């Protein structure tokens, strides 16, 4: 499919940018889950960046680490999310859907037999958190097989080989990391530099999106300024989860709250 | 790119996010470089020599032997300062540090002699040192804790996924993430992404280069077999790799078997695991069917890494190297065994690669075989561990 390329030509035609939340699938639970993602769709999410629960995401800060202990305190599997996300994609036939993956859960059983499953429940790009470029030829090249993008990562500081090796790999977007370390609301990366931007649109880079640190509307708006496609946020969601644990109709009001703004924060 | 070959066959490799190649890149660079550089391997082998007390003996071990046409000696790596092998690598590493002109390391621990080694070095040095730690480990390992603590070093408990060894390698890597500019990750075994198995290697191999020129002159003839216990695998690749090319001499890795392979309470990945990505490598580990990281399940805390270094399971797969398992009653009995016949209390790790030596002579005693186990660390540390068992028998 072409998700991901739709997405963004309908938003150029409005001068817009990307808002794309990150959660957890099955955090707190599963149905409490599928409710927060229609709650993020509704409220103006334009793409999902989903994790699967994995025992050991070492590119995670505390706030996601601990969104991955709940779902497996709620029994969450690998299974159970693939059902979830075919459940996702049969309600929303346009939304890009990415997922947050770590290798030993696409390595496990095939990495032929992964992708071949992100194609049969409707995902568009699967990101590899711990696939360096230089690791990365059988996943992007059983990605491209099954009609999904691999996305690959652009830190702040790369240099032109890397920059023409992400353009050269990468389908559906350029993750662009706003900071070294790993995710965290409470450490706001940078805005990146026109240098990065520019050289991925020289070199017809997937259009970027900003990443890692982004909690707030005009971090948002300023992503966009500076020339990325949008940008993602993750533990600035996850914390409202975690706040509000107890009470779940609050959380989703806080959720559309909170992604309504960020959303808001693109428009031209 | 890489100046080195990051793989062992289809083992290894750099499985690490993106914004940790350049620290990998760069590591591998500085120890290239060191490698070739005379002073830098000279003021390696003065902190072996007059620091660390090497070479270490290699110990005929008659008494143990007795009746049979077993010769069995043991390399006394628990002579070492600090107790463990451990200390010749983190002394590599710690200068690799300097080199790259760092100021602070991180290190992981599980049952603390690896975060114990770092500090001390550390301490010497006059680098600063923090050390992650699970939850669990650092409640069960008080001893070893303080001893970081006395050494100057940061303890930090990691209360994260199982609050175990895992859980701090993971931390280690996510501090690592952001710090890679200031800090060194001092990585604790033969594991991990390239280039630390390949240079845990060279910083360990002096074992076996020095039981080669000891068997040499005692004997006048390699050994029929070097035996050792494999956690991550350093202590063992630091006896094997000066032998590899003596292709008559056997290489016997000993993982721990635990209650029994049986049970599914084990530590034996290379022989009973299956092969995943983790810790930054594809290599043999323990692992759920749907593939979320297990523990690791040994008597002895220090085997309780839940993988393998990838040259052991490439050794393995070539049949360059044979591995084996021990279960927690046949390292009790090694160790006891050590202690009244030998006047050696051994570490309850080392005491696996006694116990196959002492299966491979009792099964076969009239078979002429000239062995030498890898004595990794001493056992000062179990012996609370060992009095609780056999008082409760
Ligand atoms: O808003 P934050 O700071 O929590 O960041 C959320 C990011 N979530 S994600 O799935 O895009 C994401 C993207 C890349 C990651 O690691 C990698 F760069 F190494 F690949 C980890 C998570
Ligand atoms: C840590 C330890 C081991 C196991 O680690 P390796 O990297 O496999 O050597 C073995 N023996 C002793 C004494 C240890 O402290
Ligand atoms: N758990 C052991 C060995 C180890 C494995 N990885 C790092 N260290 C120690 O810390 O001493
Ligand atoms: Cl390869
Ligand atoms: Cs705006
Ligand atoms: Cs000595
Ligand atoms: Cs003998
Ligand atoms: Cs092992």
């Amino acid at each position: 499919m072409e998700r991901y390329e739709n997405l963004f030509a309908q938003l150029n035609d409005r001068r817009e940018g990307a808002f794309v939340p990150f959660v957890t699938l099955g955090d707190p639970g599963i149905e409490q889950s599928l409710k927060i993602i229609d709650t993020l769709i509704d409220a103006g999410a334009d793409a999902l960046e989903l994790g699967v629960p994995f025992s050991d995401p070492l590119a995670d800060g505390p706030t996601i680490q601990n969104a991955n202990l709940r779902a497996f305190a709620a029994g969450v599997t690998p299974a159970q999310c693939f059902e979830m996300l075919a459940l996702i994609r049969e309600k929303h036939p346009t939304i890009p859907i990415g997922l947050l993956m770590y290798a030993n859960l696409v390595f496990n059983n095939g990495i032929d037999a992964f992708y071949a499953r992100c194609e049969q429940v409707g995902v568009d790009s699967v990101l590899v958190a711990d696939v360096p470029v230089e690791e990365s030829a059988p996943f992007r090249q059983a990605a491209l097989r099954h009609n999904i993008a691999p996305i690959f990562i652009c830190p702040p500081n790369a240099d032109d080989d890397l920059l023409r090796q992400v353009a050269s790999y990468g389908r559906g977007y350029t993750y662009l990391l706003s900071r070294s370390g790993v995710t965290g609301a409470e450490n706001r990366g940078a805005l990146p530099l026109h240098h990065l931007i520019e050289k991925l649109k020289e070199y017809h880079a997937a259009p970027a999106l900003q990443g890692f640190g982004i909690s707030s509307p005009e971090q948002v708006s300023a992503a966009v300024r500076a020339g990325a496609a949008g940008a993602i946020s993750g533990s600035a969601i996850v914390k409202i989860i975690e706040k509000n644990l107890a009470s779940p109709k609050q959380m989703l009001a806080e959720l559309r709250s909170f992604v309504s703004a960020m959303k808001a924060a693109s428009r031209a | 790119t890489t100046l080195l070959n990051p793989y062992f066959g289809e083992f290894g490799g750099m499985y690490v996010p993106q914004i940790l190649m350049p620290a990998l890149n760069q590591l591998e660079e500085a120890f290239v470089s060191a490698q070739k550089d005379p002073e830098f391997q000279a003021q390696f082998a003065d902190l072996l020599k007059n620091y660390a007390g090497r070479p270490t003996a290699l110990t005929k071990c008659q008494n143990i032997t007795a009746g049979t046409r077993t010769t069995l000696y043991l390399k006394r790596e628990d002579l070492l300062h600090g107790g463990a092998h451990k200390t010749n690598q983190v002394l590599g590493q710690a200068l690799l540090a300097k080199r790259m002109g760092k100021s602070e390391i991180i290190a992981e621990t599980g049952a603390g002699q690896h975060g114990v080694a770092s500090a001390l070095a550390s301490a010497l040095l006059g680098l600063k040192c923090r050390i992650y730690m699970g939850a669990k480990d650092v409640e069960r390992q008080s001893p070893n804790v303080f001893r970081m603590r006395l050494m100057g070093a940061e303890v930090i408990p990691v209360h994260s996924g199982s609050a175990t060894l895992k859980d701090a390698c993971n931390e280690a890597l996510r501090d690592w993430s952001g710090s890679y500019e200031t800090a060194h990750y001092m990585l604790g075994t033969a594991a991990g992404p390239h280039p630390y198995p390949t240079i845990v290697r060279e910083f360990q191999r002096m074992i076996g280069e020095e039981t080669k020129a000891q068997i040499l002159d005692k004997e006048g003839r390699l050994p029929d077999a070097v035996i050792a216990c494999v956690g991550g695998g350093s202590n063992a690749i630091g006896m094997f790799a000066d032998f590899i090319n003596d292709t008559s001499v056997g290489l016997i890795g000993v993982e721990p078997g635990g209650h029994g392979i049986e049970t599914g309470e084990h530590g034996a990945p290379l022989k009973h695991g299956r092969v995943g990505i983790y810790f930054g490598m594809k290599a043999p580990m323990m692992q759920t069917a749907d593939g979320q990281i297990e523990e690791s399940y040994s008597i002895s805390a220090g085997l309780d890494f839940p993988s393998v270094g990838p040259q052991h399971a490439y050794l393995n797969s070539i049949g360059r190297a044979d591995y084996v398992s021990i279960t927690d009653d046949e390292a009790l009995e090694a160790f006891k065994t050590l202690c009244r016949h030998e006047g050696i209390i051994p570490a309850l790790e080392s005491s696996h690669a006694l116990a196959h030596a002492l299966k491979m002579m009792r099964e076969q005693p009239e078979k002429e075989q000239l062995l030498v186990v890898n004595l990794s660390g001493r056992g000062d540390k179990d012996i609370f561990t060992v009095h609780d068992i056999l008082k409760a028998r």
